[PDB]
């Protein structure tokens, strides 16, 4: 019998079973309610230093495949499930949930009251945790460990996810009968993108290849300077984890971009940093937004997207600069989902437009910027 | 869960296709696929407390009867994908019969080895942690009375021993991302309930007919609707305990508390212990609620209208006939029988044609 | 594995017990005991190649009979525990009926999971790496030419072309702690070959008769001792080929070589391969070699002594017929036929009654 | 697909598959023709900085279990074997093999003609080879390692294995019924018995204590006069790893002892000391002994037992002071297996007595020890 418990700031325990590797994990805790979509989810970047609590009570039933994963590696600091499934079964599985998760040295913990959480979470707001998978997990250790957490509210961490030296990207999205396929060929990409890697997802880039654009990506701490002496067609901000205030760096180099004229493209982490280039304030949810059936308006023109959202961080409207104006707006709760420049060529949604997983009703947001890279070449 | 009603259609075909037959339906909601679905075997009203055994273990013809039951499904074939197991089938073999993702498979596979083990170690071996591991996956305290060779009650005494109950949880929409102020529950083993029952008013409880088969339908619906409704209007919190998905009796706005439930002693009394009901009402959901009524006064329910054992007056043939003849009013040539020599002796007297009632 | 005659004695009890009932006895060597099991199996002689199949995958009744004869082992019972498996039974079945360790049965179940990807992937699949892996859990040419639904040759054809053949080993006493100048041996799929071939002197392969049985029993160990004895005292090197461990022919000291092998086809193909002997005897161990004799010659083998097709001419009923008219020689009124009622119209003429010989 | 390969310093290579943790493993590689007790061997200390490999084809097949420990860990440097069975089938099993050898870290090689590499070493002697498994084992780095392999010839081992400090022991033998008892109370155990630590097997400790000892263990490097200073009824010496040679300290400290009149006993490496401390000579074996089924003659008795083997050293007849009188000679080779001291009270054994695994015939050496205590207590 293996054990495992989780233990929340507040003192809350879940006991359970341990399905992953041995040890503790802490970080903080929040609620995710895709239904599919697990690996991508764990392997997203957006999650380091989170403890992820998936509604859903079944999580494992496809097995993983690497096709499935979002970046290098699991980024999620720790799993909390309802039940782990007997075994996988899918077509496209090579690696049972749990073998995976031990793989890759993840403290996972699964046969608690998700719900429970769930519902504590929704109502008390975030809380950060700590996990403890093995003989005689301590309570009390885990306790002050959760305690002893900093907390994501001001910590950055596009910085600690970063790629270290710069690089080019050149494959497109996946494909049922394809599969992942090879890497396009400079010449093949009529345009040029410069992409900021605060933590980015493959997909995104995928799915920025699939539109004809040729990507660099670059780290976060990345000089404007440096960035410009390239003549990007237009550029990129990346998603990623934590707190994009204490982000200055990247603030400072984007207001720079601002000042010319190249089409400038934010999502997520890239939609904050580009409101706070523009003057706009930043605000940590009460429990963010995480899950894959998300309603957002296109106020433009009234219509509804069913959308990915994982975001813990938010742009105030109220504190909006004129220059920039609300393009979309949570049908959930009414926070701010996109924004575009009055004044200069550039836009960001809160959403994830690339999906992975989820709904790909936010996709055309992309043809949106390669329409703006396109009139800058124009020009 | 589909309900069929084969039985009363003997020269057909039984064998299920792509032209439907079945005559209703039953759902259930569990936390797990386990329990949702031994919940909805127990809720179908056919007799099962989950998977009940259809064929004899020391049946040499067994293993081919099975075979024949998995690889040309009739409306039994759940229950003998678990005989598959029972008998030493494998997995992978039955799923070449059947064709039912092994992601199932092996989950009812490992219902059965469950059973054997509580076979094995008998009541005296169902100690908390094993009790609760079994609530947990969706075990009725009737199947495990069977395999241990005891009563139902005495499992659920010794539950209430254990101080083991299900928690309530709410249909939301939203998996707990939002509240809700609606009672729409169903019940589980885990840590939190989300039931919090009114202290406020005087309720009354009303049984729902399960799955609609042949000769019970929409009408007992209509009836418990309308009892809903009708004591709603007069102020009675009403709670509705049912599991027919296409009834407008499980529509949350039909009463003020809704329990998506099997309609079960068991299933029943849970609710009853936390609601603690003025009354509840057992003669406007069909055959199912009308036989669980001795039951549930035994039990300590407050049961209104026509008694349990007025119900049993008439509900019993040997009763009724007694009562009729109290009462000095006419009935045909008739006798009272249990066994076919009495019955055929009985038969010469009374006289043909005859009509054979139970 | 043992011997048995149960079809010589129709109304006999054929169920196994704590009598003997069997006649004789085959033993194989293997690196492991897939290897060895498998050997054993082809080297018994009842028709083999490994685990041929007793029943059919499309028979209704087929785990009755399965059932049955894993409950109460018969001479059969090896063949139908692989049927088993084929069926859908789980080892935990199995040992249930059997009570034959589980150590040993997940062998088998895993030589039938090969057995299937064969049946999948054809002789296309059958790449020199799967072909190795095939041959190292002993699997014979000829099982897998069933399988892949192509000739034994072209299974063989296929291990030439990618140099898969055996290695010999050597029994030795000591697990190889210590040399031994004794040439034992036995084949096994590996790195190492132990078989050190003369190149100085003319050869004489001796082939051995299998396991005793009712009608070729130790007459033919007698004179195949003989026949080295005899060669041997003249000059040649005399190497026995023969897997009968009851026989003074399966002793070291009474060949030069001997090579504790199954005698089949593929089997002595092998040494022949390696030995490159003057030459083969198939005339003193039964019915085995006397079958082989055509298919050996036909590949190469020098056969000694009465030829194939004088084999065929004796051992052919219409050829031997046909001799004896030649020759006008006295033979009874007969006919030699194929089929039932051409035989049926044959009887007619010939008279009864009338002997049936195969 | 799991790769292995074990490389022997002559270049000889054999590939396979990796049955135990993943990394690389480095040593003298022996041979063991043991068909029984494989948990028993690889928990044994004498074969630490060694490669075992296991004659029998299958290995594993009773999986295994903490009673089947002769000490507190896996000591093999690795594990080489022809077939890992699917299943471990025994009653007695905690842990099927490769769990276990995972578990230990244990590097683990299987599929190997096991035959081959046995002939290879009784027809060459003993090799040093390197066993690397994991996705692409580099042949030529295993051969570099391997040829770096410095030689158990002069090397001290018993000091790398000997325990920190001192203890005691009152444990017995294991029993089918009972299991593995319960340890006695030193009030239960008349004689007293200090034994040097130089790696020792547990079944001797356990045998011993079988026998009325109370025991007291050792480091290595005691001094005699720390020893003498508790006033022990007799003396033992254990069995260990590496040149015997080398562990002047021991030698020296043995000296000590051969002054007093306190009976000493010595069990093969414990053997080869005493035959140090009394002037003799020690050789390093071509392949040396390993196994369970080695016939040794008891000269005196001229009666002959099968026995546990397991050393790569051995003691020269043709140096043996005169002091020295041999008890026991190996059939299999005529090899020096026993020996006695003609003046003092001190004999030895070049194989195991106390077995484990293997057969009991030479149990009764112990015996000979407790009449030569009993008899220094009447003294
Ligand atoms: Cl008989
Ligand atoms: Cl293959
Ligand atoms: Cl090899
Ligand atoms: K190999």
């Amino acid at each position: 019998i293996k054990s495992a418990l989780l233990v929340l700031e507040d003192g809350t325990q879940f006991h359970g079973r341990a399905i992953g590797a041995t040890g503790s994990a802490v970080g903080e805790v929040v609620f995710n309610t895709s239904m599919t979509g697990y690996q991508e989810i764990l392997t997203d970047p957006s999650y380091s230093r989170q403890i992820v609590t998936l509604t859903y009570p079944h999580i494992g039933n496809v097995g993983t495949n690497d096709a499935d994963e979002e970046s290098s590696q699991v980024h999620a600091q720790g799993l909390v499930i309802r039940d782990l499934p007997l075994i996988a079964s899918n077509f496209r599985n090579t690696e049972d949930l749990s073998s995976y998760l031990k793989r890759h040295n993840i403290v996972a913990i699964a046969d608690i009251d998700t719900r429970k959480l769930t519902r504590l979470l929704r109502e008390k707001g975030a809380q950060n945790g700590c996990i403890i998978a093995g003989d005689n997990p301590d309570a009390a250790l885990a306790l002050e460990k959760a305690r002893a957490f900093p907390g994501l509210n001001g910590m950055d961490l596009a910085k600690e996810v970063t790629t270290a030296e710069a690089y080019s990207w050149t494959q497109g999205s996946w494909t049922l009968t394809g599969g992942l396929p090879q890497a396009k060929k400079e010449d093949e990409l009529p345009f040029h993108v410069v992409a900021y890697d605060f933590g980015a997802k493959r997909n995104i880039l995928r799915m920025l290849v699939d539109r004809g654009c040729r990507l660099t990506i670059v780290p976060a701490q990345t000089s404007a300077e440096d960035v410009l002496k390239m003549n990007p067609d237009g550029i990129f901000l990346s998603n990623g984890p934590g707190d994009p205030a204490p982000c200055d760096y990247a603030i400072t180099a984007i207001q720079k971009f601002l000042e010319t004229d190249i089409p400038v493209f934010g999502i997520c982490l890239g939609h904050q940093l580009l409101a706070l280039a523009s003057g706009a304030k930043t605000v940590k949810m009460k429990f963010g937004h995480h899950g894959g059936n998300h309603p957002v308006k296109d106020v433009e023109k009234n219509v509804v997207m069913i959308t990915a959202q994982n975001h813990g961080f938010a742009v105030d409207e109220a504190t909006l600069p004129a220059n920039l104006r609300v393009t979309h707006k949570s049908l959930f709760d009414g926070t701010l989902q996109g924004i575009h420049r009055t004044d200069k060529p550039a836009f960001s949604f809160q959403g994830h437009p690339e999906a992975s997983p989820g709904p790909h009703d936010a996709a055309p947001l992309f043809d949106h910027f390669i329409e703006l890279i396109e009139q800058y070449r124009k020009t | 869960i589909p309900r069929f009603n084969f039985e009363k259609f003997a020269g057909a075909n039984d064998r299920l296709t792509t032209q439907m037959k079945s005559v209703g339906e039953v759902m259930a909601i569990g936390r797990t696929q386990q329990e949702s679905l031994q919940k909805a075997l127990r809720g179908l009203e056919v007799g099962a407390t989950g998977f009940d055994p259809k064929v004899s273990l020391d049946d040499p013809e067994a293993l081919t009867k099975i075979r024949r039951e998995l690889k040309d499904a009739g409306a039994d074939r759940i229950w003998y994908i678990a005989d598959a197991f029972r008998a030493g089938l494998s997995v992978d073999g039955v799923f070449n019969l059947t064709n039912i993702d092994r992601w199932f498979l092996v989950q009812i596979e490992e219902l059965v080895r469950l059973e054997e083990k509580v076979a094995e170690v008998g009541i005296t071996g169902l100690n908390a942690d094993f009790l609760r591991q079994l609530k947990r996956k969706g075990f009725a305290d009737a199947r495990l009375a069977k395999l241990a060779g005891v009563r139902e009650a005495e499992i659920r005494k010794l539950r209430d021993q254990y101080d083991l109950h299900p928690v309530y949880k709410r249909v939301d929409t939203c998996a707990a991302e939002f509240a809700t102020d609606t009672a729409y529950m169903y019940s589980t083993y885990e840590e939190e309930c989300e039931a919090n029952p009114s202290t406020d008013r005087e309720k009354i409880m009303v049984l729902g007919g399960g799955p609609n088969r042949i000769g019970q339908g929409i009408e007992f619906d209509y009836c418990c609707v309308h009892a809903s409704l009708a004591l709603r209007e007069d102020g009675y919190e009403t709670i509705m305990v049912n599991c027919n998905p296409e009834t407008v009796s499980t529509d949350y706005d039909t009463s003020d508390r809704l329990y998506f439930e099997p309609v079960t002693l068991e299933d029943v009394l849970e609710i009853v212990r936390i609601e603690k009901p003025k009354g509840v009402i057992v003669q406007y959901g069909g055959q199912t609620p009308l036989k669980l009524a001795r039951a549930l006064e035994a039990a300590g329910v407050p049961v209104i209208g026509t008694s349990p054992d007025a119900i049993d007056r008439a509900e019993d043939r040997e009763r009724f006939q007694h009562a009729v003849e109290r009462l000095k009013l006419k009935q045909p040539a008739n006798a009272t029988v249990t066994a076919i020599e009495m019955a055929v002796e009985k038969a010469k007297e009374i006289g043909y044609p005859l009509v054979v009632r139970p």
